[PDB]
């Protein structure tokens, strides 16, 4: 029994060891899905970092290798491939403020954010959102304020709270608040510390992941 | 109508296919697999003399 | 009087309950988790190291009623070695699990590099070997020196005669109660002080009581560690300074002292494998 | 708009022909044939080599080697007799949706979420496996890949079309444009002349590689269909869908011949296969298990619950000795 | 512990 086959078991042990170390190499990395609207500005929040359906972005920040997937250049049915992305760590969800009042794209960004937040594959994964074009939003409200495309709004017709209202109106779209945490940053053309916010939120998710693994949760 | 006339030509090519009614074309599905009950190792479980598992 | 046969039931009830619990835990690990992640390796380690010491418990029971060690020399060295081996293993598994949870919470970036299921088994073999490296100097001097009439089971020393065994009690105290308490109260307190500054657990009342649940579990494990292994070390230190007057109310409390020394081994099933979410699946 | 009226007239002709020249009554052609009892099958071998959710299964003609890929980008060529491995091919397009295995056994195929049908070379000199060609040309995502020969290849790509290539040129030598939604599954015949593709249109069309124009079209579902397989006679095919319905379409009769649905099932289908005789159908459900229907009596004949998560692909051999249920719990079984 | 001694 097993005369010549022992060489094959030696091969099937060595390449299994290679599979094990490759899985450990892919486990200490961390992937982030990156959705976004059409002409939103998600290419800026892969330009602020250091850095065909999916195109990767494999970069690093303090020994924590991020893998972005700006998938949105793929026109197909999202339902039959989004199940590949369960178990992703965070989900960056870029929303413009320069496509703020064009055919009102902000409401269809709400539709997409509700379709990805209440999606049954993403009921646990946190969803970071970068509200881009702050540096143009703050002077497209001082001239044409937000009470035009929002009926139930009044008060702060400046940048000051009228962006906090958009933040609250996005954060009031999760039906399940005690499971997932929705982060929010305001990116900029300068002050390249967005990857610090990504690192902070992904660290805050690795804490919850290791608490789920260790049994505390 | 560059795609709608493609649908017209597709259903016009597909309309003249010779049907056969299903007493003559599903009883053959029973007469086939009635003459292949011997060569099927999931109908009746084959013992380990011929099973390589 | 009639306490010498009645104490054995309530002293081996710890054996029965802890053996049933630890066999339940090692069975559910070997039959429902398959040792795939890092945490179940440590849980199976603590369950095995508690199970063997819990099965040891009837052997100390005969040393009150029978008076002797009526097992011959063919078991004294072996039982002393596995007792002083599985005690340090049940301590060091708790220490390594505490360091694992501290790395998993307080240092989240490096925890992806460290606590792979290969390194968890490696540090498991490491602390079994380090427990052997101090249990074998217990084992080689685990002699059998007869009394007025009995067979006994005790540890004489090398030269010098009465001091080189007196090092062993102080070493088990400062290396088996001072160091594990001093590591698992800080190693968990900095974890709690980190989890209070986590946005996942800070606000949001249901998640606030989840944070409360985590802190209750950590206070329960640390408090049951201190409450179990306070008297069996405090008494063995006080038995070295003063020769206690042989009051007949002492020795029932001293076998109870051994019993709550092993209550930690008994209750680690109820402490870990019941009070998690891995039992539900 | 009258051209749409003529298209609706042709559709109401192809429905009226099979409503006026077909008398299906297969509930009357299952009063003679007796059921298969209960099919007791147990997992002989549990192939444990992946660290992610797998998406593929296809065996060679030898019925000894299988191949399967997962999310970690490691499609590994297993061995079914000795539980071992023979190859662990590294790849780049890590979001693999499907695989294949050529009938000669020389080539495997990949294909995923980035429009690349990587076909690999195995029996090559002076080293290990090697990427033979990088097949591109679609727009959406690959979903099912199958080999005709060692030269030709048909696929099922999520930009609404199917394709037939040559490996030695890489060019789309035949396109298949007949859908209005994304195609999801693809399966072949014993003669490999005519294949079938199932899509998001709730329609499984039969294409042929002779011309490129579909010969039949099979509607009847309510939702997306996710598994197609030809019957081993090459004259029927089973479609499994998200309608909890693995209905068996005919080709000579040309309508829905018989429909398979149990009462307590709301979940969907990810894989469907037959035996080598075809009396029993290996439906793979989203109830974290898979079952065995009696494919001439519309009755359930077995439940192959051996997983903890949903199955993805399910391959049955050429000699019928085994099935291979591959779940997302990274443990692809081999029942018998 | 405790026992033996």
């Amino acid at each position: 029994l097993s005369a010549e086959d022992k060489a094959a078991v030696e091969r099937s042990k060595m390449i299994d060891r290679n599979l094990r170390e490759d899985g450990e190499k892919a486990a200490r990395e961390v992937k982030l899905l990156l959705l976004g609207a059409g002409e939103s500005g998600k290419s800026t929040i892969v330009k602020q970092m250091k850095i065909t359906g999916i195109v990767e972005t494999h970069f690093t920040f303090k020994d924590l290798h991020f893998k972005m997937f700006d998938v949105g250049g793929q026109r197909s049915e999202r339902k039959k491939w989004i199940h590949c992305f369960e178990g992703v760590t965070a989900i960056i969800f870029c929303v413009a403020l320069s496509d703020y009042d064009l055919v009102n794209r902000m409401h269809e960004s709400m539709k997409l954010f509700d379709s990805i937040c209440n999606n049954k594959w993403f009921t646990d994964t946190s969803i970071i959102l970068f509200l881009n074009k702050k540096d143009l939003f703050e002077e497209k409200i001082k001239k044409s304020p937000l009470t035009i495309c929002y009926p139930e709004y009044a008060g702060s017709n400046t940048y000051e709270e009228a962006a906090a209202y958009i933040q609250c109106q996005f954060e009031d779209l999760n039906k399940r608040k005690d499971t997932k945490e929705i982060y929010t940053h305001f990116t900029c053309a300068t002050d390249t510390k967005n990857v610090q916010f990504v690192f902070d939120a992904v660290t805050d998710v690795i804490i919850k992941n290791n608490l789920k693994d260790c049994g505390l949760f | 109508i560059a795609q709608a006339r493609k649908l017209v030509e597709q259903l016009k090519m597909e309309a003249n296919i010779d049907r056969i009614k299903v007493s003559k074309a599903a009883a053959d599905l029973m007469a086939y697999c009635e003459a292949h009950a011997k060569e099927d190792p999931l109908l009746t479980p084959v013992p380990a003399s011929e099973n390589p598992f | 009087m009639v306490t010498a046969i009645t104490i054995m039931a309530l002293y081996s009830i710890v054996c029965v309950v802890g053996l049933f619990g630890n066999f339940l835990v090692m069975y559910v690990i070997v039959r429902y988790t398959k040792m795939k992640t890092a945490t179940n390796i440590y849980i199976f380690n603590l369950a095995l190291a508690d199970a063997l010491a819990t099965s040891t418990l009837p052997f100390q029971s005969v040393n009150y009623l029978m008076g002797t060690w009526p097992f011959g020399n063919i078991l004294c060295k072996i039982v002393i070695s596995i007792d002083y081996y599985n005690m340090f293993t049940s301590i060091f598994t708790l220490c390594t699990m505490s360091v694992d949870r501290y790395i998993a919470v307080c240092h989240p970036v490096k925890a992806l590099d460290f606590r792979t299921p290969r390194n968890a088994k490696i540090v498991n073999v490491c602390n079994w070997i380090l427990s052997s490296a101090i249990g074998l100097p217990v084992m080689f001097m685990a002699t059998t020196k007869y009394r007025q009439g009995s067979i006994d089971c005790t540890l004489t020393f090398s030269h010098p005669t009465w001091y080189w065994e007196n090092l062993l009690k102080i070493c088990v105290f400062i290396f088996a109660f001072i160091m594990p308490v001093l590591i698992i109260t800080v190693c968990y307190g900095l974890m709690i002080l980190r989890l209070k500054s986590v946005r996942m657990l800070s606000g949001s009342k249901e998640k606030d009581r989840n944070l409360r649940r985590i802190t209750r579990m950590v206070l329960v494990v640390v408090a049951v560690f201190i409450v179990c292994w306070t008297p069996i070390h405090i008494y063995v230190i006080i038995k070295a300074l003063i020769t206690i007057p042989e009051t007949t109310f002492q020795t029932v409390s001293w076998h109870f002292c051994i019993a709550l020394g092993y209550t930690n081994s008994c209750l680690n099933p109820v402490l870990y494998a019941f009070l998690d979410e891995n039992f539900k699946r | 708009d009258q051209l749409r009226q003529e298209a609706e007239q042709l559709k109401n002709q192809i429905r009226d022909a099979r409503k006026a020249c077909a008398d299906a009554t297969l509930s009357q052609i299952t009063n003679n044939i007796d059921p298969v009892g209960r099919i007791q099958m147990r997992t002989r071998r549990t192939l444990r080599g992946h660290l992610a959710k797998i998406y593929a299964m296809h065996w060679g003609t030898d019925s000894r080697l299988l191949v399967s890929a997962s999310q970690d980008g490691k499609l590994i060529i297993w061995d079914s007799y000795t539980t071992n491995k023979v190859h662990a091919i590294p790849l780049r397009s890590s979001w693999v949706m499907t695989c294949a295995y050529a009938p000669s056994g020389n080539y495997v195929a990949c294909g995923g979420l980035d429009n690349i049908c990587s076909i690999y070379n195995l029996k090559t000199r002076e080293g290990n496996v090697r990427v033979s060609r990088e097949l591109a040309g679609h727009t959406g995502y690959l979903s099912c890949c199958r080999f005709l020969d060692d030269n030709q290849i048909v696929t099922s790509s999520g930009d609404t079309t199917c394709a037939l290539w040559d490996i030695e040129t890489g060019q789309q030598t035949t396109t298949f444009t007949g859908h209005t939604g994304d195609v999801m599954s693809l399966s072949l015949a014993p003669d490999t002349r005519l294949f079938v593709s199932g899509a998001c249109d709730a329609s499984a069309k039969l294409w042929d590689v002779r011309e490129g124009m579909c010969r039949q079209t099979f509607t009847g579902h309510e939702s997306d269909i996710n598994a197609i397989c030809f019957f081993p006679n090459g004259n029927a095919f089973a479609t499994g869908s998200d309608d909890a319905t693995c209905r068996l379409f005919d080709l000579r009769a040309d309508q829905e011949l018989m429909t398979y649905s149990h009462d307590n099932i709301i979940c969907g289908i990810t894989s469907v296969s037959f035996s080598k005789s075809g009396r029993l159908l290996l439906a793979g459900y989203d109830d974290f298990n898979c079952n065995v229907w009696d494919a001439l009596k519309a009755d359930r004949a077995g439940v192959l619950a051996g997983h903890d998560n949903r199955v993805s692909c399910l391959g049955v051999t050429d000699d019928g000795m085994a099935v291979a249920t591959g779940s997302w719990d990274s443990f692809l079984k081999i029942w018998n | 512990y405790x026992g033996f001694x």
